[PDB]
RNA sequence: AUCGAGAGGA
């Protein structure tokens, strides 16, 4: 009765937009994302793949509270390097190895029977 | 082929069972928390009571009949209800499910998912069909009626995922296993005399080499390798679990790629 | 239900203590705590 | 009583409270219909209108809101109802109850209030959910689990009722108690148990956790430190990352049992600057102790300072924790094959040790302790003979328990269990007792109707062969019951009693205050010191020191 | 019992010392007795070390036997509390008990003393002496709904 | 035919009671080591034997399992918690008309159990569940 | 910047004090005489036996934050195994001429002890160990 | 499942609790305070069943 | 609750996937800390919970009656033929991470209670609502929207702490507060205002 | 004066076992410049250590005293081994002190 | 009460499992282990499922009305 | 009269936590009801930090009478009262 | 609504 709604969890709320960046303010060339109605399946998995790329300085995240949604990441690279190319790379890689581990299993699927 | 390499030991309409190899841990496990709650799925998502002269209350009803499996083959082309520009619902977004049953006979008479009544237009496609994997062909008992008992009643079935309700899942259990000889001192045995002999080596150390005393620990070597099996509770099959699971996984990282782009 | 169809009450020198011939005849762990504690037993 | 000294009271609000790891120490979650329901009223400012008109509109059902707004003429307009309620020009000094909103002033109380620290002000922090969240460090001056107590809570509804509370009752300076010159909060529980974890020699951790450690800190100034191992594959010590939770400028020395600046056996504690040198970081170290870490950086660097860091430890502590895991089984109670044997030919020996006195006593060539009859002589022999025979099986089993049974690294910690404990579960529970003395013949000459008469030995008066692992036998049963219950009696009986002495103090003591020129008096002006306490100092800022001039021989003083 | 006292060097060391143990109490007939140290005899009834040794030692024992209640049983509790219990207990010239026969019957105002026991009374003999009430007690304020004299409104502001 | 008897706590006064046929009395002629320390028979003069000593226990705590391995206080406060503890206090319960009527959607009897239960229509009535729990330090929450 | 003191140790003795990834070291030197260390190694990185003749060094050098190696293109004063960094936290006199100084990597402890570490291991919040063979 | 025993008043079900009390026509001698003149004392409390 | 007197509330529930899991993929119900078991010696719940384990896995009746010949060594080797370490434990695995825990967690079916006392019966929060007749103060209980007794108790801790214009307001604007006419004379409530 | 010379004796001592001439340069080696600031916080820290005037102390001291009165256990004791070192403790102790009882359980002379 | 549908720790359903345990344990006079065993219940957590589950709607069946 | 001369005057010339708790809130009932204001307010809005900051820098105007307790009182200017603490 | 009583929570 004071609980919140479920749908909370992945809804994007009115005025909330996915990602918001902010220039973070204790070391240089580092940057601060807020993912919105996300968590350790995404937060975790983006972090330890930024964690792959040798210009990146640094990388973690973090859920504030269990009761929202939303979870920080914190990235810092190598001067020339924008943080947001690192996030890019980021992504795609995993995108890649996810297209990768798709059509592998496929093809081990269909060489079964029964 | 290019990346992450999967095996299938063994598998049936309920379950896979694979070696998941060349992968990261965050990964593997990524998939895993997707894979129990976040690949879309047909169940029931409002009940209307006409009469229900049962031994049972009307939302406890209402509540079994939400967890009850449903077909969720081409669930992909059906839309949510937020989304639908319907108001409420239509075929396009929702199925509408009937179910009737009187108390006829002098002995209990049993109502069973086979006897939901599918209404709404299906147009042409897999969705809606309480799965029923009994052997005698009636699937899941929702209540019991005695003699002059009825129950009549309306079910809407709607797309949805677990992180909503723990219904809208086609999960099971996941099982999931690393380095099962510890050769990465991720864990420390608790014991009483001696490790080994106290703990069971899991089914899975017939697929790794044995650790070998005479060697110093590896500290570069790396969770990499996972032993799986997923699964199905009915509503989509289990390869499919696992394909919309690695799927939808995919989809959720674009989305944020593609919002990097407009702002 | 049960438990309360078999109480037993007790007004007003050691009324409280399980006392050794209880034994047998008035269960040895359920009573109430604080206020009216030991003077009402169960049987 | 009834109605002056005490009445009920507007604006106040109840619930069961739980603990939350990932709120500020003087914050408080107030559960959100709770602060849709309590106001404050607020006059209307050029600096307040835009939050205000806006808060306005919202009205009493959104959140962030208000029902009633009160204008000059006295005349109040509801907002729930009233046809211009989402019309609305506030005027200068027009008054708009608000909502109850975060970081708002209030007062929070638990029951029995015996204590200033029984009633402190905290941080408003809305949330989901029907319940009071607080940290769990604000957990002990209040005296609250969250096994289902319920607290309190009273809005002040002044300007300088709310200044009173951020400036005299704010959890933060209440950190540091004048009850007994020491801070009365500390680290407790899973963070008490996990620091411990996290500290030893033998814990490091690797890149990818240590970043996101760092990253928890939310104070953390965005800089790697280096790691303690640099060869074949950098690592952290469990010590240096919980280091970045303690400020500059923060030192501390400790010495325990064997320490000797070389620590051989990671005890002690020595923290220069920022940053620890030696020992296990536990309870002594970081509890609510008198030369603690906490002490220190009260004192040192300030309350809020200090409030932040319980903040901090925590953050970290509990996400090494939740990573590592923790946890208790039956297994953790099951000494030793061999040790079980020990223990057994153990409590034998005092077994023959009484039959001896006994046998003794009864051929009359027992002699009287002076001052003490014939029987009570006896009794003290064998109530002795049979504690130390349970202690000593109890350190037996204590001796062998290994480092890393889970009991045994709680008690290790200081959060939960006592060797008592580990001696009641695993080696023997002892003599039961009821009056202060062993188990009564309540029938005619036997304890019970399963004895003989006269009969004296350990099992027929209440000793417990047994421990909780190998279970109780039925007469054992029955007297532990017979002990048990006059355990729950007297607690019954001491909340009474003490109850009433608090009450007396408090009566009795009420108008004493220290006046305007440090003279202790009443409300009669009569003196009761001169100068309060002795000294005219304030208890809080108070803390032990050595008195160097005291000891040590002649020649070393001279020296 | 154990003594820590200074060897002929300077330093403390332990030299343990015969005691002698009572069952009871006649302070003034022991002390008189030859052999013994009549300097540091001491007994728990501190109303008898009121009556033997005069207030001042008497508020001595009572400090040290509150005091005795608190460490025996493993708590400790800054000196200042208990010796400000122990000197109200103990201004009034001999001990005066916390106990409605103890401090309550001392002069305070009327309207406090009431809201402690025997209400109504304390209200009688108040109408019936003519008391005249100070209101500087707290809780007479309290009753009136006024600010007590208390830290915050200890004082006065002004323009 | 005068196998068993009443007693009250006066005759209880000049009787000699066993506690179990066998283990009080066979005669006498190893040991397992997990077994809780037997007293002796010691006293070969017997004129009754305990029915059970389980049957010192009254309803409440008869629902407790291994009461024996308990600290005994906590015996105390699960009989306070027994009664308070949501199940299905009758079965015509959908006929009766009270105040206040709380039933669990699916009750279980629960899987370690007394000889008692057989008694006091538990497992025909239970009020609980078998929740899989597990014993750890989490989120801290 | 830049060596600050060096020797190769005979390890005289290996316990495993209550631990399991760590052991406190007992080393003298085999040029000089006078001359004595205790160590506090990791033993699941760097495995040490009895009489495992290990040579040593501290340095303080090859300070804003801590990058991952990326040894790419890099350089340490590292041809060396076992590698740690911590702080001096005193510098003990043993009377006559007799000095020893105690250092901490983060809890992981050291003590040496000669007397020509002289005008040398100063004040310092560096220091590095290098450990080789 | 119902066991009974209890009443039902104005459809209000009532359970009657039994009631401790100490029994008459047993006699008992008294050891008595030592601030009185009685040392001891033998009671009877006699009644008719 | 435990049927071993632990008492004790919801703190906060998680979604399978955030759960520790077991490599079988079992999860809890429900977690419980290691630190409300060691002060209260309640061995009975840890040997329920290892018995109960073996009665789900053989099917079988866990028999819990008090004076058996049943040990937590019987029980133990029972568990180990069933295939899982005889003391109870399992080694898990973090939800966040898919990392295996440190610790191995000891885990298994124990029956457990759901009691009155529900915080929705409780909830209660006044900002002013109904008043006595006679004290003109807040009117008493929750199930009637009433005030929290500020009881004198309370007011002490008011007084420690120097708050006196909160204490003031507390017994003033809250709650009671009234205007009188005072005779400057007699002084007494004899004044008859004729106001306004 | 006087009373204000007593106040502040026994600090006095401390103070004067430390800042004293050989310790202040063999012991911890200050300099001009150290010394005036160390002479500078004690004063400080010194003002802010003493009581202000309008703390409520008669409550603070019942609370301070009643509080921990509320956590003590075994109104018997573990004295009980012994029959005779009865010696009435814990909060019936307390209950015969606040209520200057003449008729105490346990009167002891201790004799020297 | 009737069986719950889906295990409540893992989600298999067993709603469905009721009626043939009944017979499994009657016609074929198994036994609980095995019978749960057949039904395709290996983890524990759905054998308690089916195992504890106490069939109370047969109770309140026996009502006429 | 009574008063005191502001020579020999012997209570501290320290603030107490109760002069000053009060103080802020009495000037901050003054601002929250818009009373003007005499410190550049650096974009602060709330009525007690502004208090807070006029405090600082020592520009309100008010009093404090201590009183003695035979009756007579001291003076002090919130100008004048050291406001370490 | 009030007076009483009883049950129960921390
Ligand atoms: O110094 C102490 C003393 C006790 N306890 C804990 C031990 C045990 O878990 C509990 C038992 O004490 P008690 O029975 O007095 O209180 P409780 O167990 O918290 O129960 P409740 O809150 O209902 O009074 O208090 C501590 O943690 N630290
Ligand atoms: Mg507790
Ligand atoms: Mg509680
Ligand atoms: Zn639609
Ligand atoms: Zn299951």
């Amino acid at each position: 009765m004071n609980a919140p709604d479920r749908f909370e969890l992945f809804l994007l709320g009115e005025g909330e937009s996915k990602l918001k960046i902010d220039p973070d303010t204790k070391a240089p060339n580092a940057v601060v994302i807020t993912f919105e109605k996300e968590d350790h399946t995404l937060g975790n998995l983006i972090r330890a793949e930024l964690l792959n790329d040798r210009k990146v300085l640094f990388a973690a995240y973090k859920v504030e509270h269990p009761f929202f949604a939303r979870f920080k990441l914190r990235i810092q690279t190598t001067e020339g390097y924008d943080p947001k190319d690192a996030l890019k790379n980021a992504c795609n890689s995993i995108i890649n190895k996810l297209g990768a581990l798709k059509t592998n299993f496929e093809t081990e699927w269909n060489l079964q029977t029964l | 082929e290019e990346g992450p390499q999967v095996k299938i030991r063994e598998a049936s309409k309920d379950n896979v069972d694979f070696i998941l190899s060349n992968v990261d841990l965050a990964m593997a496990n990524s998939l895993r928390r997707v894979m129990i709650a976040e690949i879309p799925t047909l169940a029931i998502d409002s009940v209307e009571v006409e009469t229900n002269t049962t031994v049972l209350a009307d939302e406890f009803i209402a509540h079994r009949l939400g967890l009850i499996p449903l077909q969720s083959m081409d669930i992909e082309q059906l839309e949510y209800s937020r989304d639908c520009f319907c108001e409420d619902h239509c075929d396009k977004c929702s199925v509408v499910l009937t179910l009737q049953a009187f108390g006829e006979s002098e002995s209990t008479t049993n109502v069973y998912s086979k006897d939901l009544v599918i209404v709404s237009n299906l147009m042409g496609r897999n969705i809606g069909h309480p799965i029923i994997q009994d052997k005698e062909g009636n699937g899941v008992l929702i209540c019991k009626l005695r003699k002059g008992q009825e129950l009549k009643l309306t079910c809407v079935a709607k797309k949805g995922i677990a992180k909503e309700h723990a219904k809208w899942g086609p999960a099971a259990a996941i099982e999931f296993e690393y380095d099962p000889w510890n050769k990465l001192k991720h864990t420390d045995y608790w014991y009483e005399q001696d490790s080994a002999k106290e703990w069971p080596q899991s089914k899975n150390c017939e697929y790794e080499d044995p650790p070998n005393e005479g060697d110093p620990f590896d500290y570069k070597a790396q969770a990499d390798t996972f032993y799986m099996n997923v699964e199905s509770v009915g509503s989509i099959p289990v390869d499919q679990v696992v394909v919309r699971g690695i799927d939808t996984l995919q989809k959720k990282v674009a989305s944020i790629l593609l919002a990097l782009t407009q702002m | 239900t049960l438990s309360h169809l078999r109480r037993t009450n007790t007004p007003i020198a050691k009324p409280r203590q399980l006392h050794n011939t209880h034994w047998g005849l008035v269960c040895p762990a359920e009573t109430p705590e604080g206020q009216a504690c030991g003077l009402v037993k169960n049987l | 009583r009834g109605n002056l000294m005490g009445k009920r009271v507007d604006f106040s609000a109840r619930t069961v409270i739980s603990g939350d790891p990932n709120l500020e120490l003087d914050q408080v979650g107030v559960p959100k219909s709770i602060a849709k329901t309590l106001t404050y009223p607020e006059v209307v400012t050029p600096y307040n209108i835009d939050r205000l008109t806006q808060l306005v509109r919202n009205g009493p059902n959104e959140h962030p809101g208000a029902k009633y707004v009160i204008r000059d003429s006295g005349d109040r307009i509801d907002l729930r109802y009233s046809k211009r309620a989402g019309d609305i020009q506030l005027q200068y000094g027009w008054k708009v109850e608000r909502h109850i909103m975060d970081n708002d002033p209030v007062l929070f109380n638990r029951q029995p209030s015996l204590h200033k620290m029984s009633m402190m002000a905290h941080r408003v922090k809305v949330i989901p959910y029907s319940t009071f969240r607080l940290n769990l460090s604000v957990t002990s001056p209040y005296n609250a689990d969250f096994d289902g107590d319920e607290m309190n809570l009273h809005v002040p509804q002044s300007e300088e009722t709310r200044a009173e509370l951020s400036q005299l009752c704010a959890v933060p300076l209440q950190i540091v108690s004048p009850q007994s010159n020491k801070p009365c909060m500390g680290i407790v529980q899973d963070t008490l148990c996990g620091i411990r974890k996290l500290t030893l020699r033998d814990t490091f951790i690797e890149l990818d956790q240590v970043l996101n450690m760092l990253y928890w800190v939310p104070d953390w100034d965005g800089v790697i430190p280096t790691p303690a191992i640099i060869k074949p594959k950098p690592l952290w010590s469990g010590k240096q990352i919980l280091s970045v939770a303690i400020p500059n400028g923060i030192h501390l020395q400790r010495f325990d049992e064997g320490t000797t600046l070389l620590s051989p056996k990671d005890n002690g504690m020595l923290i220069i600057d920022g940053q620890i040198i030696f020992g296990v970081v536990e309870k002594k170290t970081v509890g609510s102790s008198n030369g603690g870490l906490i002490h220190v950086v009260t004192r040192e660097k300030g309350p809020q300072v200090c409030a932040k860091l319980f903040g901090n430890i925590q953050k970290v502590v509990n996400f090494w924790l939740l990573h590592n895991g923790f946890s208790t089984g039956i297994g953790d109670t099951i000494a030793d094959g061999p040790t079980m044997r020990e223990i057994t030919e153990t409590i034998a020996e005092a077994k023959k040790k009484v039959l001896d006195v006994t046998k003794e006593a009864q051929a009359n060539l027992l002699t009287a302790k002076h001052g003490m009859t014939l029987r009570e002589s006896f009794e003290d022999n064998v109530v002795r003979f049979l504690n130390e025979a349970r202690d000593k099986a109890g350190r037996l089993a204590e001796v062998n328990l290994k480092d890393l049974n889970n009991v045994k690294q709680m008690v290790m910690a200081g959060s939960k269990g006592s060797f008592i404990n580990i001696a009641q579960m695993s080696a023997c529970v002892g003599q039961q007792s009821v009056e202060g003395k062993r188990i009564a013949f309540g029938f005619v000459d036997r304890t019970l109707p399963h004895f003989s008469k006269d009969d004296y030995s350990p099992e027929s008066k209440g000793f417990v062969e047994n421990s909780y692992l190998r279970g109780l036998t039925p007469q054992e049963f029955f007297f532990h019951a017979m002990g048990g219950r006059e355990g729950l009696i007297d607690t019954a009986v001491k909340t009474a009693e003490t109850g009433y002495i608090q009450r007396r103090l408090v009566k009795a003591l009420e108008d004493i205050m220290v006046h305007y020129d440090n003279t202790t008096r009443n409300s009669l002006g009569n003196v009761i010191q001169f100068i309060y306490g002795e000294d005219g100092m304030d208890a809080a800022h108070i803390e032990k020191q050595s008195l160097d001039t005291i000891g040590g021989s002649d020649a070393a003083f001279e020296k | 019992y154990d003594r820590k006292v200074p060897s002929p060097t300077g330093e403390y060391v332990k030299e343990p010392e015969w005691v002698l143990e009572t069952d009871g109490v006649n302070l003034s007939e022991v002390m008189t007795v030859p052999g013994i140290d009549p300097t540091r005899i001491y007994t728990n009834s501190f109303i008898d070390i009121m009556e033997v040794l005069g207030i001042e030692a008497g508020r001595a024992a009572l400090y040290k036997e509150v005091y005795n209640v608190i460490a025996s049983d493993g708590s400790y509790v800054n000196y200042r509390h208990m010796a400000l219990l122990v000197d109200v207990m103990t201004t009034q010239g001999g001990l005066t008990s916390v106990t409605r026969h103890g401090f309550n019957r001392s002069n305070t105002g009327a309207l406090m003393r009431c809201s402690f026991e025997e209400t109504v009374e304390i209200l009688f003999e108040a109408g019936a002496s003519a008391e005249l009430d100070d209101c500087r007690g707290v809780s007479e304020n309290v009753i009136l709904g006024q600010m007590a004299p208390i830290g915050t409104g200890a004082f006065d502001v002004m323009i | 035919e005068g196998l068993v008897e009443y007693i009250d706590a006066e005759e209880e006064e000049s009787i000699l009671i066993a506690m179990q046929p066998e283990d009080l009395e066979p005669a006498e002629a190893d040991v397992d080591p997990a077994k809780r320390i037997r007293v002796s028979h010691h006293a070969t003069t017997f004129t009754h034997c305990e029915i059970h000593p389980s049957m010192i226990l009254g309803v409440a705590a008869s629902i407790i399992p291994f009461p024996d391995h308990n600290q005994s206080p906590r015996n105390t406060y699960q009989s306070a918690m027994g009664k308070q503890a949501m199940g299905v206090f009758l079965t015509n319960y959908n006929v009766r008309m009270d105040t206040m009527a709380n039933i669990l959607y699916y009750p279980q009897k629960p899987l370690g159990t007394t000889r008692a239960m057989e008694y006091l229509k538990f497992r025909e009535l239970p009020a609980g569940q078998n929740a899989i729990v597990a014993i750890a330090c989490y989120s801290g929450y | 910047s830049n060596t600050l003191f060096d020797d190769i140790f005979q390890v005289s003795e290996v316990d495993p004090g209550r631990y399991n990834k760590v052991c406190r070291i007992e080393a003298a030197s085999t040029t000089q005489d006078q001359c004595k260390l205790t160590l506090d190694i990791n033993v699941e990185l760097f495995p040490v036996a009895a009489q495992d003749s290990l040579t040593v060094t501290i340095a303080s050098s090859l300070t804003r934050s801590w990058r991952p190696p990326q040894a790419g293109d890099r350089s340490l004063a590292d041809d060396y195994d076992y590698v740690m960094y911590g702080t001096a936290y005193k510098f003990e006199e043993v009377s006559k001429d007799l000095i020893a100084v105690y250092y901490s990597f983060g809890g992981l402890l050291m003590r040496l002890e000669g007397n020509y570490r002289n005008l040398n291991n100063l004040k310092q919040e560096n220091a590095y160990l290098l450990i080789r063979r | 499942f119902d066991m009974g025993g209890y009443f039902i008043i104005n459809g209000s079900e009532k359970v009657l609790i039994a009631q401790e009390r100490s029994a008459g026509n047993i006699v008992q001698v008294f050891k008595k305070a030592a601030p009185s003149p009685i040392s001891h004392v033998a009671e009877i409390r006699s009644a008719l069943e | 609750a435990s049927r071993h007197g632990q008492k004790g509330t919801i703190g906060i529930t998680y979604r399978r996937e955030d759960m520790p899991f077991t490599a079988e993929g079992i999860v809890p119900d429900l977690i419980i800390n290691p630190h409300a078991i060691p002060s209260r010696m309640t061995v009975a719940h840890l040997i329920e919970c290892l018995l109960s384990k073996v009665a789900a896995l053989s099917g079988n009746e866990g028999d819990a009656s008090p004076f058996t010949d049943i040990t937590v060594e019987g029980i133990s080797k029972l568990l180990r033929e069933h295939g899982y370490q005889s003391r109870g434990f399992e080694v898990m695995y973090n939800g966040h991470t898919g990392k295996k825990l440190m610790a191995q967690i000891f885990f298994g079916p124990t029956y457990y209670q759901r009691l009155r006392h529900m915080v929705d019966d409780k909830i209660h929060a006044r900002a002013r609502g109904p008043m006595q007749v006679l004290t003109r103060q807040p009117v008493e209980g929750r199930s009637r929207d009433g005030g929290l007794r500020f009881g004198e108790m309370e007011r002490d801790c008011m007084i420690a702490h120097g708050a006196a214009s909160f204490l003031k307001e507390r017994l003033m604007e809250a709650s009671d507060a009234f205007r009188v006419h005072i005779c400057g004379i007699c002084g007494l409530m004899t004044v008859i205002a004729k106001l306004n | 004066q006087n009373a204000q010379r007593d106040a502040v004796t026994l600090f006095c001592c401390l103070l004067r076992s430390r800042l004293a001439t050989r310790r202040v340069l063999q012991e911890y080696r200050l300099t001009k410049q150290a010394f005036d600031w160390v002479l500078s916080n004690i004063e400080a820290q010194f003002l802010r250590s003493v009581v202000h005037p309008g703390e409520m102390v008669g409550v603070l001291a019942a609370q301070s005293i009643g509080e921990p009165a509320t956590q003590m256990t075994l109104n018997t004791f573990h004295f009980a081994g012994v029959a005779s070192k009865k010696v009435t403790s814990g909060v019936p102790r307390l209950k015969e002190i606040l209520n200057v009882a003449k008729n105490m359980k346990t009167p002891s002379l201790t004799v020297y | 009460m009737i069986v719950p549908v889906r295990c409540f720790s893992c989600g298999k359903v067993v709603g469905d499992k009721w009626e043939s345990y009944l017979n499994l344990l009657q016609e074929d006079e198994l036994d609980e282990g095995t019978a749960l065993s057949r039904l395709g219940l290996k983890r524990y957590c759905c054998r308690r499922m089916i195992l504890t589950h106490v069939d109370l709607i047969e109770k309140f069946l026996r009502y006429n009305p | 009269e009574k008063a005191i001369p502001k020579d020999q005057r012997a209570t501290t010339p320290y603030m107490t936590k109760y002069e000053r708790a009060r103080i802020l809130g009495t000037r901050a009932l003054q601002i929250s009801m818009n009373a003007p204001v005499f410190v550049d307010l650096e974009g602060e809005t709330d009525p007690l930090r502004i208090a807070m900051k006029e405090l600082a820098e020592k520009k309100i105007p008010l009093v404090i009478r201590r009183y003695l307790p035979d009756g007579s009182f001291e003076d002090w200017s919130v100008e004048e009262l050291i406001v370490d603490l």
